[PDB]
């Protein structure tokens, strides 16, 4: 906190900001309040790193207030801001709850007219394209984990993937590490004598999804 | 910080070039219209996005 | 495009006084003004230049 | 060899072939409106529908996409080879295979075709190869005394990124010390790649020859 | 030569071109380098605005045995004439970080090249002073204390800088800092008091090494340096004269008026209270008002 | 920084009236008709004759 | 070779209206009719042989 | 865009022609693209 | 292709800064006709420890406006001294325009291009610089025949990918058929750094300074009276101000210039100077005696 | 030609003794400084 306020450029104002959410990851509840301060703020930049940090914080256990925050920020008007706002709310809302949400299906489209959009510039279109890649990523039955949710234990391969996919505007080619990130949703039965998967109905409250087709 | 970004905002649109003012004669079918600039001559140039 | 000019005054251009180190008035030889000396340090065969408006 | 963990890719492997929901909409919309002879556009595109076809291995992109193909150029054709690492996830009898004809040594069209493929064999192998980890370290330390060639350069940058991913969370001296090389060059991406992963390599080491290195 | 050339303007341009120099020849560990300063001179201001290398060599068994180049000289002038008849010959800057007595030799060669008394520019670029990056010294013969005789000396005048036009543009649009002092706010005012206390002290504690090392360590009396300290005393406020006693009733008179003004912000802040008190008021009303309205809107389907 | 832009040198005009309350109309001394933003830090009240 | 440059085409016409020529020590300093101290010059720094044009 | 309003003075049979605009001098303009030599009669205002 | 054609990040140095700045605004009305001088790497980074300024022309800029003797005679005896360095572009004023690169400033710009494909023309304009970055911009040849093709953008990898331009005009024109542009950024080191900040011993000098004290009660006095003015202003605010509407309190009653903020800043003002006034002289009276 | 050549105006109204206006032969009014190596004793009204 104190070396994003004291240092003034724009890489360490940036990375300071993204930072926080990793440090806090499993306190993802608190950490909309303290960059609420960072959003309002009059420092492009600093917007732009408050958006990534909110993406990353919320991806796997979501939290309502952090979609909240960042849809000022797909409006506003710098453009790196905004490009950076797309990305991230498609990491927090990747399958979750979209049954109980119609936010889903209005974020989705609101990626699809960026595109369609000529007026836009192509850092909101770049925004709006890979957005709707996370998305949809996997078929549709992947997510974003953060954490096995099996041991308490910060998985290596998101939190590290993470890192390499957020810097992408100084090397276009950092960012495939998000790959990494995906685990797939599902419980899958394996045979205990036979190790092969069994065909077995079970008994589900469920769950309509096709708010993002 | 509202206070800051608004003078730097006074401030940003003074370094973005003048504007004018004149009045339209006639309406063109190309998608433009024809203006006449009030200390200066005719020109037909294209129209705003938002008209 | 190219500007319409129109000649106004015609000079010629040596004779004119264009060097003017050690040359004197407004106009020279009236054909020469370089080519017979070179204190000027200069020489020129430059002629009919004329003045647009 | 639950252990080993290729069991257990495989079992994920079943469900991503099965269970896909590929929607060409979204991949016609994108060919139209995000062009190829632009370089960003093309870029945004590449990643998207890569993360989009991610873990599932599908050719229905690569002939979907045909035409589209031909309009790359530059670090955008780089881009568009990794990409297809993350389409090919997984499936690891059939991993190598499908990056085969644009591994070097068997094509020879473009110098990003060749590094970015060894790019995107790093990617499905991430934590399921020991060995391929070594295949990759030949053309590292290869490359490291004829490393003022521009071309050379570029299959440089892509291997270093590969091996990286292979060998995160191994430790391998090996491969650090082939990187090493590559970096004291001062090569113009490669080293940058190179320093990327080391970190990856000796992941969670804390060991201070790394850090003073 | 000339007389007035007191008071000595120096660029920003020129501590970072000697910067340059310095380290562009890999002259390092007090292996000097002499370049040239160029500007506008005949007259008390002193402008320096452009410096730049020559070729030089030195010596470490005797060091007053070095090269100077004079046939570069001559061909920088004639370049530079062109680029801005703003540059002559003013002396040499001389890269530091300490002035030598073998500068007193290296002087005369450029006394001689410029008619006037050339400027000798000290350029301290290790920086191991907190304040003078640079010193200007001008070398002029004066006869010496003691008996003795005249003596070739450098009398240091004022090595401001007050800056071109042309260099202000460039020196904030690089700088990002708060900056060392500017004197702005009440918060750079008040680190600032309290920077010149240590100011005040730091030059005060080696003039009382000075008087120390004349009494113990024979180094020679210079009576300029006795006499100053004279002055300073005889310009020492004594307490108990009118003059000292006045200041204390000033001061009851100036936290007069800030007494003044500090309740005259009581009555801004408590406009401030007051305006929050009836906002908060009107959120009351606005919140008993829809809870109100959500009976109209669920009756509205019943009766529908 | 803005204290920059208001000293010298400035050319003279006349403003005429408003259009918003923070976007008027002058006409130079050059014979051109501007239309200019409105710095803050002025009348607002006592501008607009 | 740098006036030669100048002196080559196409150059303003124009015509002189007076001279106006001071010379150096007009007060006791400069060429203008100012105040200030030094830099005595021909034209340079300060002024005072001048052509309005 | 913009286009500079001219006044078409006369016609040089070559695929020129001479305007006199509201900017200060005179042009030697060409006729040129969607425009014909007999589209045009002197005196008319043309684009430019 | 042959080359990546990616368009370089400009470091030019704070002592070039300098320079090009000064010859710039010298010169005008005049264009000023200089090389740019230091070392390129890598395939986007160039970095310029110096700028020459050749003597300047009455041609204007064209290629009939190198001088390759003045050159020439500026590179020996940088080599002379050990400060050797070497083109990678050159350098240029507009007296009272925009920055683009004419047709005429292309062929220039074409010299330089056969010696390296990395030239930079960087056009000043140093009557509207009154910020350091504003109003210049350095412009880059593409190549002629990736242009009919279509490969044009291709410098939106291995940069920022950001790019701001300015105008409309002449830069839309020549960036589509001849340049690539993208910003200048400016380099520095932290030995430069205090050399700016600090202004010698005569800065702390300053601070214990006391001033003639018919000035300071005159402060005083002129502050004090201002309030009692516009704080009658102020007491017809808040007698109102039980009317409906934020812009017709504004209007009415005043908001626009408003009576408590201005009144607020003046007395802040001068309550600030006098605590700074008593410190300063406590300090001097316990301090010097 | 490193003098560089000046406009004239006159001073058609004192403002201030920081600022005046001057009447520019070139043509509009313009309000200027003065520096250094003017002085502003002899700065009146009406004065070349």
């Amino acid at each position: 906190l104190h070396v994003a306020v004291s240092d003034s450029n724009d890489d360490v104002r940036r990375a300071a900001v993204i930072a926080l959410g990793f440090v806090l990851l499993r306190d993802y509840t608190t950490v909309p309040r303290i960059v609420q301060l960072l959003s309002k703020s009059h420092n492009a930049h600093v917007r732009c790193g408050t958006a990534f940090a909110l993406g990353i914080a919320c991806a796997g256990k979501g939290l309502q207030s952090a979609i909240d925050v960042l849809d000022p920020l797909t409006k506003d008007p710098v453009d790196f801001v905004r490009q950076a706002a797309m990305i991230a709310l498609s990491m927090i809302l990747i399958q979750q709850t979209e049954k109980l949400n119609p936010q889903v299906a209005d974020i989705n489209k609101n990626f699809l007219s960026v595109i369609t959009n000529k007026h836009q510039e192509g850092l909101a279109k770049f925004g709006a394209c890979v957005a709707q890649g996370i998305m949809n990523a996997g078929g549709r039955n992947v997510t974003i984990q953060l954490e096995n949710a099996d041991t308490g234990t910060l998985d290596t391969k998101s939190v590290v993937g993470l890192v390499m996919f957020s810097q992408f505007w100084y090397w276009f080619p950092l960012a495939h590490f998000l790959s990494l990130s995906f685990t797939p949703t599902t419980v899958i039965g394996i045979r205990g004598s036979d190790q092969a998967i069994p065909k077995f109905q079970m008994n589900c409250y469920a769950k309509e999804d096709a708010f993002s087709y | 910080n509202d206070k800051v970004r608004f003078i730097k905002d006074e401030l940003r649109l003074l370094q973005e070039p003048g504007s004018y003012v004149g009045e339209v004669i006639k309406i063109v079918s190309d998608k433009k219209v024809l203006v006449k600039v009030q200390p200066e001559g005719k020109y037909i140039v294209d129209v705003a996005k938002d008209i | 495009p190219l500007q319409v000019a129109r000649c106004t005054k015609i000079i010629k251009g040596n004779g004119e006084s264009d060097e003017t180190t050690t040359d004197n008035n407004n106009s020279g030889n009236s054909n020469s003004n370089s080519n017979q000396q070179s204190t000027d340090a200069d020489e020129d065969d430059e002629d009919a230049k004329y003045v647009i408006n | 060899n639950i252990l080993s963990g290729l069991p257990t890719c495989d079992y994920y492997n079943t469900f991503l072939l099965n269970n896909k929901n590929i929607d060409i909409g979204l991949l016609n919309k994108s060919k139209s409106s995000l062009d190829g002879k632009f370089s960003l556009f093309h870029t945004a595109v590449s990643v998207a529908n890569g993360f989009m076809h991610a873990g599932t291995t599908d050719n229905s992109f690569i002939k979907a996409n045909l035409p589209w193909l031909g309009k790359a150029q530059n670090w955008a054709k780089f881009t568009a080879t990794a990409s297809l690492g993350v389409i090919h996830k997984g499936n690891l009898l059939e991993g190598k295979k499908v990056m085969a004809p644009y591994l070097p040594g068997s094509r020879a069209s473009s110098r990003f075709i060749k590094g970015g493929s060894l790019y995107g064999l790093g990617l499905i192998y991430a934590g399921f190869g020991r060995d391929t980890t070594d295949y990759l370290k030949n053309i590292i330390v290869e490359n490291s005394g004829t490393s003022g060639d521009e071309d050379v350069d570029v299959l440089l940058h892509g291997a270093s990124l590969g091996i990286g991913l292979a060998a995160m969370g191994s430790a391998n001296i090996e491969v650090y010390e082939a990187l090493k090389e590559v970096l004291y060059n001062d090569s113009a991406t490669s080293g940058e790649a190179a320093a990327l992963g080391m970190g990856l390599c000796m992941l969670g080491t804390g060991k201070p020859e790394a850090i003073h290195d | 030569m000339s007389l007035q050339h007191e008071k000595v303007t120096i660029a920003p341009l020129v501590l970072l071109s000697a910067l340059d120099h310095y380290e562009r020849t890999q002259t390092k560990e007090n292996k000097r380098c002499v370049g040239v300063i160029l500007g506008d001179a005949n007259s008390s201001t002193i402008r320096v605005t452009n410096s730049f290398a020559l070729p030089f060599e030195e010596d470490e068994k005797n060091s007053d045995v070095w090269f100077l180049d004079h046939n570069y000289i001559e061909n920088m002038n004639e370049m530079c004439k062109k680029i801005n008849a703003k540059e002559k010959l003013i002396g040499w800057y001389h890269s530091g970080p300490k002035l030598r007595a073998s500068d007193l030799k290296i002087n005369e060669l450029f006394k001689k090249y410029t008619q006037n008394n050339p400027l000798l520019l000290i350029v301290d670029v290790k920086q191991q002073g907190v304040g003078l990056p640079t010193d200007a010294y001008v070398a002029i013969e004066q006869v010496k204390d003691d008996g003795t005789s005249t003596e070739k000396t450098f009398l240091h005048l004022p090595c401001t800088i007050e800056a071109e036009e042309a260099e202000e543009i460039g020196v904030e649009h690089l700088l990002r800092d708060v900056r060392d002092q500017a004197a702005g706010g009440l918060s750079i005012r008040l680190t600032n008091q309290l920077k010149s206390l240590k100011g005040l002290q730091s030059k005060l504690k080696d003039v009382v090494e000075y008087l120390d090392k004349v009494i113990n360590k024979e180094l020679p009396i210079n009576h300029t340096i006795l006499g100053k300290l004279q002055d300073v005393f005889n310009l020492l406020p004594n307490l108990g004269t009118p003059d000292d006693d006045e200041i204390d009733v000033e001061n009851h008179d100036r936290i007069n008026i800030s007494n003044n003004l500090q309740k005259a912000l009581t009555v801004k802040t408590n406009d401030e209270l007051m305006v929050i008190y009836i906002s908060n008021l009107v959120r009351s009303i606005i919140a008993f008002d829809d809870l109100i309205e959500n009976k109209i809107q669920n009756k509205k389907i019943q009766e529908q | 920084e803005v204290k920059r832009i208001q000293s010298v040198p400035l050319v003279i005009g006349q403003f005429l009236e408003p259009i918003d309350q923070n976007t008027g109309i002058v006409s130079s001394t050059t014979g051109m008709s501007y239309v200019v933003r409105i710095l803050s830090t002025l009348d607002r009240e006592l501008l607009k004759p | 070779e740098k006036i030669k440059n100048n002196r080559q085409l196409p150059y303003l016409v124009a015509n002189v209206v007076e001279v106006m020529d001071m010379n150096e020590i007009e007060d006791k300093e400069n060429s203008e009719s100012t105040t200030q101290g030094g830099n005595v010059n021909l034209d340079n720094t300060a002024v005072g042989k001048a052509a309005v044009v | 865009n913009p286009l500079s309003i001219g006044t078409l003075e006369e016609i040089i049979d070559d695929d020129h022609a001479i305007v006199t605009s509201p900017t200060m001098p005179d042009y030697y303009v060409s006729i040129l693209s969607f425009v014909d030599k007999e589209l045009l009669e002197p005196g008319c205002s043309v684009l430019l | 292709t042959g080359r990546d054609d990616t368009k370089e990040t400009v470091y030019i140095s704070s002592i070039a800064l300098l320079k090009m700045l000064k010859h710039g605004r010298a010169g005008v009305p005049m264009e000023v006709m200089g090389l740019m001088l230091g070392e390129f790497v890598d395939d986007y980074t160039v970095n310029v420890v110096d700028v020459f300024a050749m003597p300047q022309s009455g041609t204007g800029v064209s290629v009939e406006a190198v001088d390759d003797v003045f050159q020439a005679k500026m590179m020996d005896m940088l080599k002379q001294t050990g400060r050797d360095q070497m083109v990678v572009g050159w350098y240029h004023s507009h007296p009272g325009f925009g920055c683009w690169l004419s047709s005429v400033d292309v062929n220039t710009q074409k010299s330089f291009e056969q010696l390296n494909s990395r030239a930079v023309a960087v056009v000043v304009d140093p009557i509207q610089s009154v910020k350091g970055k504003v109003v210049i911009d350095a412009f880059r040849l593409i190549d002629t025949g990736a242009l009919i093709n279509n490969l044009e953008p291709r410098q939106t990898t291995s940069n920022t990918g950001l790019l701001n331009k300015a105008n409309i005009q002449a830069l839309i024109h020549g960036l589509n058929r001849h340049y690539y542009s993208l910003n200048i950024d400016y380099h520095k080191t932290a030995k430069e750094t205090k050399m700016l900040m600090n202004l010698h011993k005569e800065q702390w000098q300053s601070g214990l300074k006391m001033y003639d004290y018919e000035e300071k009660e005159e402060s005083n006095l002129a502050a004090t009276k201002s309030m009692v003015k516009i704080a009658e202003q102020y007491s017809k605010r808040i007698e109102e101000e039980k009317e409906l509407t934020e812009e017709e309190l504004k209007t009415r009653y005043v908001g626009r210039q408003d009576p408590k903020k201005h009144l607020s800043e003046t007395a802040d003002e001068t309550l600030e100077n006098n605590i700074v006034s008593v410190l300063t002289a406590g300090v001097n009276s316990v301090a010097i005696k | 030609l490193q003098s560089i050549g000046q406009l004239i105006g006159e001073v058609m109204k004192e403002l201030s003794e920081e600022k005046y206006i001057v009447k520019a032969s070139s043509g509009p009014r313009y309000i200027v400084g003065v520096r250094n190596s003017v002085d502003r004793s002899k700065l009146k009204k009406g004065v070349r």
